[PDB]
């Protein structure tokens, strides 16, 4: 029975409450498919973490029920407890956010929009990507920026304040780029907690430029025509799942990752939930 | 270190690996090339053959370079003769693939694209090129991608489509087993190759082109008058990429992996793409 972690991100895990008997609200698109989840109800910095049953659907759930189907596992479903994707930080050296979780055993598996990088793979074992994307970059319908060597971004100061969510991957690699060292550590005073903290800063025009995966924005943008992507992609990877480099199911998840994008099923999620 | 004299397979196709023929009077391979072997025969009525001597480029070959020297192994690099990249023949694979099951190759290093069954024979690095299949046409003509009517159902159409493939590769093993009607429809306007299949559309023999998206994107960059174009948002079908593969079990796979992410990470891929990939279109 494994214990499968994921995170909160629109279109690839929606998560709602319960209804009052405990149950999902029942919705279609074709049912949705949902799982129970269990997340801290406190989201806060430095807050005890009170867990719930709350409602996880999306392309990652349906992902992991084709998953479980095909490879014949049970499992259950939690939010990562500190909100995060997963950083390595000096204490030596510990992993933060869901990187963390699956290397103490709290996590079996990784099932998230989790980019694949050598900084992780060093310690996780990847699958072959489930989704290919890249980083863009989200500003308010009427900010005009060329993309991500604009002069704005490249020589920034506090006119024009932009930033992306701290302890992802991103984030650690702009706070270390040598090229970046203006904007890695402009952006260090202005990240946020959370994706949807900054989407909604954006349209509240308190974050004017947020670097961010593709495939979260260019969704935003289909969706709240006040926002919109800007430039070319850049950086552009995968996104895999994760489990520990002694999982037995390293093979078999892979496997299935390259049958469903060859038959079809991954295209069939796009269209459910991305296009 | 120990044991890092590798032998490697590869195969030609523009611009992840160029073969040129060395200089004679030399026999050395210069600038930006590498040397690379090919068993030819002396005729068919035998088994002999003679290796030559020959240099070999691009996008993959500086990928193997790279993967040299951050990884510690020098190598002995030879191009493919039984196939291509690789297709599975009453049980039995060919091609690079073949190469590296059959153990004549510690690693392929090409145009080759992970898949389901292959990496059933052997294991993959990550993907260093994204690729899948897409749809090549001549500008203005319109078809939504793979699974437009016009190609699952041909002979609705009066006149029916004329669309091909290159077979024995992983573009047509796709088409094969999702596709059944396309695919045996299909089978008439099989191309030999790359080439023939452009100028088969440029001379309007062709109405598309289904093939790998890598190249045909290569293809349409570089075309002249940007007649030649790729289907949708530049779009992709069975996204995949291209991968090292490597025996089932390889103690070379991790470093391997780790050294291909960090090129990623470096900006050292972006460079490559830039000196390889880019077209005027
Ligand atoms: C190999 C690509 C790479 O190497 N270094 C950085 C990146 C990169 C590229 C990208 F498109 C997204 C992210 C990321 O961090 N996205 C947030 C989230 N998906 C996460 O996993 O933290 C990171
Ligand atoms: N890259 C392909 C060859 C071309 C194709 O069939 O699309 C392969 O590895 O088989």
């Amino acid at each position: 029975r494994l214990k499968i972690v994921t995170i909160h991100q629109e279109p690839f895990v929606y998560v709602k409450p319960t209804l009052s008997d405990g149950t999902c609200k029942e919705e279609f698109t074709d049912p949705v498919k949902k799982v129970i989840c269990t997340g801290p109800n406190d989201t806060s910095p430095g807050s005890p973490r009170h867990t719930v049953p709350q409602c996880c659907y999306g392309f990652c759930i349906d992902l992991l029920i084709k998953l479980a189907r095909t490879m014949n596992f049970t499992y259950e479903v939690h939010l990562v407890a500190d909100g995060k994707f997963g950083t390595q930080e000096r204490v030596k050296k510990e992993w933060n956010g869901m990187m963390g979780e699956l290397l103490s055993g709290q996590a079996d598996m990784i099932v998230a929009p989790l980019t694949i990088n050598n900084e992780r793979a060093q310690y996780i074992e990847f699958s072959k990507p489930f989704k290919y994307q890249g980083l863009t970059i989200l500003v308010k319908k009427g900010t005009r920026i060329t993309g991500i060597n604009d002069p704005r971004l490249r020589n920034p100061s506090d006119k024009f304040i932009y930033a992306t969510v701290k302890q992802s991957s991103v984030d650690i690699y702009f706070r270390r780029q040598v090229e970046l060292s203006t904007m890695y550590r402009h952006m260090e005073k202005h990240n946020y907690e959370s994706a949807a903290e900054a989407i909604q800063a954006v349209r509240d025009n308190k974050l004017h430029a947020f670097i961010w995966d593709s495939a979260v924005l260019e969704f935003e943008a289909s969706q709240k025509c006040d926002l919109v992507t800007t430039g070319e992609l850049f950086f552009r990877s995968g996104f895999g799942i994760g489990m520990r480099k002694d999982s037995p199911w390293k093979q078999n998840v892979s496997l299935s990752i390259l049958k469903s994008h060859e038959n079809g099923f991954m295209e069939d999620l796009d269209k459910t939930w991305v296009r | 270190p120990d044991d890092n004299h590798l032998s490697i397979v590869t195969l030609e196709e523009a611009p992840f690996v160029i073969v040129e023929d060395i200089d004679p009077l030399t026999e050395t391979c210069v600038r930006n090339t590498v040397p690379c072997r090919k068993f030819v025969k002396i005729n068919n009525s035998t088994n002999e053959g003679m290796n030559v001597k020959k240099c070999c480029k691009g996008f993959c070959i500086d990928i193997l370079k790279k993967l040299s020297r951050t990884v510690k192994f020098t190598y002995d690099l030879y191009l493919v003769t039984n196939g291509k990249h690789g297709k599975k023949v009453n049980n039995v694979w060919n091609g690079m693939i073949g190469e590296v099951v059959y153990q004549r190759a510690v690693m392929a290093v090409g145009s080759l694209t992970i898949n389901e069954e292959r990496s059933e024979v052997v294991d993959f690095s990550v993907p260093f090129v994204e690729t899948g299949i897409s749809v090549m046409v001549s500008r203005g003509t319109q078809v939504t991608g793979l699974s437009d009517k016009k190609f699952q159902r041909p002979h609705d159409y009066s006149p029916p489509f004329r669309f091909g493939t290159v077979p024995n590769g992983s573009t047509e093993r796709n088409i094969r087993n999702n596709y059944p009607y396309m695919h045996q429809y299909m089978t008439r306007f099989n191309q030999r190759g790359v080439e023939d299949a452009l100028v088969s559309l440029k001379t309007g023999k062709l109405d598309a082109f289904i093939y790998d998206a890598a190249v045909l994107n290569y293809k349409a960059g570089r075309d002249e008058g940007c007649k030649l174009v790729t289907i949708g948002s530049g779009y992709i079908f069975a996204t995949t990429g291209y991968g090292i593969a490597l025996q089932k079990g390889s103690p070379w796979k991790r470093q391997i992996d780790l050294a291909l992410l960090q090129f990623v990470g470096d900006g050292e891929m972006e460079e490559l793409e830039t000196l390889w990939l880019t077209g005027i279109c």
